[PDB]
């Protein structure tokens, strides 16, 4: 029974190694950096 | 007619170097692997 230890496994990291998304995933600046604002503030 | 003592020669057909050469006698004159055995959920699964 090597089935059943591999199905556990699927189910944990199922869970484990799923990414967030529109959520918490709250970003830096650096991500939420606007190249459009500021070549119209230097213009 | 051609045969010479005993010998059966009849059987014949009668009628850069440019070397020459003797008329007669011609002389210058799949599958890919599963996760199972591949060590992992062999050393895991703290559910």
């Amino acid at each position: 029974a090597q089935q059943q230890l591999n199905k556990q496994r699927q189910d944990f990291e199922r869970v484990r190694l799923r990414p967030e998304q529109l959520s918490n995933i709250i970003h830096d600046e650096s991500d939420t950096i606007s190249f459009r604002s500021n070549l119209l503030k230097n213009f | 007619x051609x045969x010479x003592x005993g010998r059966x020669x009849x059987x014949x057909p009668x009628x850069x170097x440019t070397x020459x050469v003797t008329x007669l006698x011609x002389x210058x004159x799949r599958x890919y692997l599963r996760f199972h055995x591949x060590x992992y959920x062999x050393x895991x699964x703290x559910x």
